[PDB]
RNA sequence: AUACACAUUUUUUGGCAGGACGGGAAGAGGAGACGUCGCGACCCUCGCACGAGUCGUUCUUGACUUGGUCGCUUGAUGUUUCUUCUUCCCGUUC
């Protein structure tokens, strides 16, 4: 997961969410900080911009990596 | 403790957008952030997944109950690069 | 010309680029088929190896030739073995091979190339015998025979295909099962230490730094 | 001590069922919370009730423009969750 | 580096200006900046540029272009932006 | 000289301000998924080693005559194409979600030549002829609105009923 | 302004009929007597009755012990 | 004070029935012995879904997450 | 044991993990953690029409379970 | 275990809404460690529209767990 | 550079249940809330700095405080209740 640190990455939520965003740290509980996340729902249509978010690490399904770092 | 438990801590005293397991958003000043993520919040507009928006004065609710926290840019900066 | 050629985009692991072919997928499959789990994966190699044979596959059919899911699955698997055969032996001319297979089916096998001296003519279509070929001959035209090679054609000349590609595979296909009770005769540490081989086998460089 | 009182706890308590599992070799019928059931013999278990499963046949319910079709399938190298386990069943 | 426009139609939406004002000036070089930082619109954007030839280009060449109904006015900053 | 992949794999590569995302093209020349500036593209190739990954093109200062042989990149939202001497658009572009198209100072001619532009289905939202002999001719801006309505701005002008309507008059 | 434990052990002491929302269900609530409970909130609750909220029915249950787990709201009625 | 660790151990060895927070499944069975994470083991087991019989299991496990209670019978 | 750890062991292979949420994966296990975090390279995904990724890690908390090969 | 610094809600009305979207009123009593809480005066608002005063004074607890979230009444 | 992570806030869970297509328009027998971000403008407003504002020391850092409105003249979007045909044009496929 270290590895992953500073890149775009793509998280898929509990709910079937998809995030977006710079992977700036990590925790035990996988509680993620995203740097200007922003979010997608049905794949782009209904994407806003939340910007630096915390996930919590419960609702985390899976992270893909999404591109290189800024 | 958790570097985003440190952040959060340092979100205190900012304005800040909260959603929680139901769905619903809670907009306000953060008083008070614990370890466990519960958050003591000020002056909330809340948005339902309705749409229907109230605003309340004093709000506190568990952590396990949210799904994710916006905090403010200025924290961007540092020092969590490191 | 070709630098971006990779081996193992076209095999498998359990196959070791021609050594083995993995049957095992087919054996669920299989098991799957046959609705019971009184079927191991020996036994299973046991019912292929009727296909070795010009008769048995035919007349000591593993099920009843006429079952669906039990054509689906020769499909399935014929398709495999084809698709194995020609994968191990990129030299030869495919096209050629079809072709050969393809007019032996035409000019013998769907002609009466099954004779016995008690029973007379064999057909693929119809699964029955018959006295004389003048019989043979004059049921090839009739409705039913009509009916069933142009319902269950595809399927015979699949099975044909599964014969004569294990045929040209027999040493494949021993050298696996040989494989199979190996492995099976194993300890766990092993098994372990051989999966570990396979594995090196397969993501190894096909030209060491240190070859003469 | 400590050691050997959980592995006797585990012995003479509801465990003792995939217990007697591994060391009989026996098949047992899991229902999951997927509503999935798998039929297998006990390789490993765990405390979370984490499992290795062999000659797994999953049996399930499927629901169609007509009547319900039950649906199986063969798995025979199966690891498991412990969380998923609704119920196991030991049966003749 | 950094162009300061104004006399701008106000009237266009926060992320619509900067995305036009991106692809117009994109003609000339690579435009640094992401975002407009003084949230005001009334045409006062700048615009960073990574090479300091497109800028004086950018200058020169879009003087009092057309531009959502306006002529903009361009001029160089009074400052060094941040990024820089 | 040509866009090829050896181009394709190491051009100053970056994500646009606007956060746009992209992998750059320049071995020696031509660029692609960000800044395809200044190298003298005569003919867009070889964008399959792209394969996907880019919000943007800035195609700005080549030579390229026409826009066709776009591989099916459903990522690309937006094309930079400014200062080159496109005389004609292909037709089939389709590049489904094409939101922006800058054909800014270019020799595009006719009326007709625009045509194709039509065939972006919803998504070409902003089109910039502006630098073009086409903007010359007569009721130029009504006949773009009558053949893509698609557009919502155009030239950086909005669109607007009151143009749409004398559009369908005429 | 009492712990909830102490509460929970003046229903106890009280032997009061007490009524339990469960988590996540509204159609059904238990009902009966606190006879004893743990650290972890189970509690053995006496003559127990499963109401169905959907006038308002019930099955007798007798004794049972509940997880703690499904206990959303203890009161006593 | 009556705990549910010795009220449960008292049910030991008597038959019972266990309602699982889903009520999809009630199960009917002597009680053989509860671990002190409370997991379940019955015997003879048999399952009542929607107050029905559906049949008769045997030697059965039940998962201590799925407990909602268990009544003796 | 700790089976966990029988996962960890797991290195390499190829397996095919069923998730909680149906969702099906196929792919190489690069590393798990001990949370049972599952992360894979060259990856086929079938949501409940197959995504193909790099790289995926998996919470471990929502993986049903991983089908491993017969060979093992 | 942390303990949750609710005494600045002590002896004050609050809304609680908690899980299968109920909602209660009523005066913060005591808390624990497990943010489980007693409330005096308790008022379930039923769906409906009508309101049931469950624990006047008798009081009642609400497990932490179930707590979604927690509004102050006065200030 | 070299024991533990199943009993309330995180990972051992309250979860489960010629033919077709796709627009856009017309003619006949999808429509109400409640929100949240956009095309235009008769308007507002009028300017270089922002993250902003001040100071100590030195050629660059450390401390301390704290688009908004109206239309859409058929803009885009998630609750949440209730009840299609025909014709013409433009794209894909065979
Ligand atoms: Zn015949």
């Amino acid at each position: 997961l270290a590895n992953l640190i500073d890149y775009k990455l793509r998280v898929l939520t509990q709910d079937g969410r998809v995030y977006i965003g710079q992977l700036m740290a990590f925790d035990k509980h996988m509680n993620l900080v995203l740097n200007e996340c922003i979010e997608e729902r049905v794949p782009k249509v209904e994407k806003r911009v939340l910007g630096l978010t915390i996930l919590r690490g419960e609702q985390i399904l899976s992270t893909v990596v999404e591109d290189k770092p800024l | 403790n958790g570097i985003p438990v440190k952040l959060l801590n340092e979100a205190q005293g900012h304005i800040v957008s909260l959603e929680l397991t139901t769905g619903a958003t809670y907009r306000g000043k953060l008083v008070e952030s614990e370890d466990s993520m519960n958050v003591q919040l000020r002056d909330v507009i809340a948005t339902e997944p309705q749409g229907a928006v109230t605003h309340m004065d004093q709000i506190f609710v568990r952590g396990s109950q949210i799904k994710f926290i916006v905090v403010p840019d200025l924290l961007k900066n540092a020092p969590l690069f490191k | 010309r070709a630098r971006d050629l990779d081996l193992n985009e076209i095999f498998t692991r359990d196959e070791q680029y021609g050594e083995y072919m993995e049957l095992e997928q087919f054996h669920s499959l299989w098991l799957n088929v046959i609705k019971r789990g009184d079927c191991s994966l020996l036994q299973f190699l046991d019912i292929l190896e009727l296909f070795l044979d010009d008769e048995k596959y035919l007349l000591t059919p593993p099920m009843d030739r006429k079952n669906d899911r039990y054509m689906a699955f020769l499909l399935k698997l014929s398709k495999y073995v084809e698709t194995f055969f020609f994968k191990s032996y990129a030299l030869l001319d495919a096209a050629a091979v079809e072709n050969l297979i393809k007019s032996d089916f035409e000019h013998s096998y769907c002609r009466g190339s099954l004779r016995s001296e008690a029973k007379g003519i064999y057909c693929p279509f119809c699964s029955r015998w018959f006295k004389t070929s003048s019989v043979f001959e004059s049921h090839l035209v009739g409705k039913i025979h009509k009916k069933n090679e142009s319902k269950r054609r595809n399927f015979v000349y699949s099975e044909y295909k599964l014969h004569r590609y294990l045929k040209y595979l027999n040493d494949e296909f021993s050298r696996t099962r040989s494989f199979v009770e190996r492995k099976l005769a194993f300890t766990a540490n092993e098994r372990m230490a051989e999966m570990d081989i396979l594995t090196q086998k397969y993501e190894a460089p096909a030209y060491d730094s240190t070859e003469k | 001590e400590l050691e050997e009182l959980e592995e006797f706890e585990f012995k003479h308590g509801p465990m003792s069922l995939i217990n007697d599992a591994m060391v009989t070799r026996t098949p047992v019928i899991i229902s999951l919370r997927n509503n999935h059931k798998i039929i297998a013999r006990v390789k490993a278990f765990d405390r979370h009730c984490n499992m290795v499963l062999e000659n797994v046949k999953e049996l399930w319910t499927e629901k169609k423009g007509k009547n319900v079709i039950n649906r199986e399938r063969f798995i025979s190298k199966l690891f498991l969750r412990g969380d998923s386990v609704i119920v196991v069943l030991k049966t003749p | 580096n950094t162009l300061y426009v104004s006399q701008l139609n106000e009237k266009i939406n926060m992320q619509r200006l900067r995305v036009n004002l991106f692809l117009l000036f994109a003609t000339f070089g690579e435009v640094l900046k992401v975002s407009m930082n003084f949230k005001k619109q009334r045409g006062q954007a700048f615009i960073t540029m990574r090479t300091i030839d497109q800028a004086s280009l950018a200058q020169i060449s879009l003087n009092g272009e057309r531009f959502f109904g306006k002529p903009l006015k361009v001029e160089f900053s009074k400052s060094e932006t941040k990024t820089l | 000289m040509k866009f090829t992949p050896s181009i394709v794999i190491d051009a100053p590569q970056y994500y646009v301000d606007h956060f746009n995302g992209k992998y750059n093209v320049d071995k020696c020349v031509i660029l692609r998924d960000l800044q395809l500036e200044t190298d003298s593209e005569s003919m867009p190739s070889s964008l399959k080693h792209l394969t996907k990954p880019t919000h943007i093109l800035d195609l700005t200062n080549n030579d390229l005559i026409m826009i066709p042989d776009l591989s099916r990149r459903d990522d690309i939202h937006t094309l930079l194409l400014g200062r080159n001497n496109i005389v004609e658009v292909d037709g089939r572009l389709l590049p489904m979600n094409v939101q922006n198209l800058t054909l800014s100072n270019n020799s595009i001619r006719r009326f007709e030549d625009l045509q194709r532009l039509r065939r972006a289905p919803r998504t070409l939202k902003n089109l910039t002829l502006i630098g073009n002999q086409v903007c010359h001719l007569a009721n130029y801006r009504e006949h773009v609105l009558r053949l893509v309505p698609h557009l919502e701005t155009l030239d950086f002008q909005n669109v607007t009923a009151e143009e749409r309507k004398s559009a369908m008059s005429f | 302004m009492v712990p909830p434990i102490n509460c929970i052990f003046n229903f106890l002491q009280q032997q009061t009929p007490v009524t339990i929302w469960l988590f996540e269900q509204i159609g059904i609530r238990i009902k009966g007597k606190i006879v004893g409970f743990d650290e972890f909130m189970n509690v053995v609750i006496d003559e127990a009755v499963e109401i169905p909220v959907n006038v308002e029915k019930g099955t007798p249950l007798g004794k049972i012990l509940l997880k703690g787990d499904n206990i959303t709201l203890i009161t006593s009625a | 004070p009556v705990n549910p660790k010795p009220f449960l151990k008292g049910l030991v060895n008597h038959r019972v029935g266990v309602k699982l927070k889903f009520n999809s499944t009630e199960y009917r069975g002597t009680l053989v012995s509860t671990d002190n994470y409370f997991n379940l083991q019955l015997n003879e087991a048999e399952e009542f879904v929607a107050g029905v019989s559906h049949g008769t299991l045997g030697e059965i496990f039940i998962r201590c997450n799925n407990v909602l209670y268990i009544r003796e019978l | 044991m700790k089976l966990v750890n029988f996962l960890k062991k797991l290195r390499n292979e190829q397996v095919t993990i069923e998730l909680k949420n149906g969702t099906t994966v196929w792919g190489t296990l690069q590393s798990v953690s001990p949370q049972m975090n599952a992360i894979l390279t060259d990856v086929k995904l079938t949501l409940p029409n197959i995504a193909s990724l790099q790289y995926i890690n998996i919470r471990g908390n929502t993986i049903r379970q991983i089908i491993l090969p017969d060979s093992l | 275990v942390s303990t949750p610094e609710l005494k600045k809600y002590m002896d004050k009305k609050i809304l609680l809404n908690i899980n299968g979207s109920r909602k209660v009123a009523g005066i913060l009593r005591g808390y624990d460690i497990f943010l489980n809480v007693v409330l005096d005066d308790a008022m379930e608002i039923n769906g409906e529209d009508p309101a049931n005063n469950h624990q006047l004074g008798l009081q009642t607890v609400i497990r932490g767990n179930s707590i979604i979230s927690l509004e102050a009444l006065d200030a």
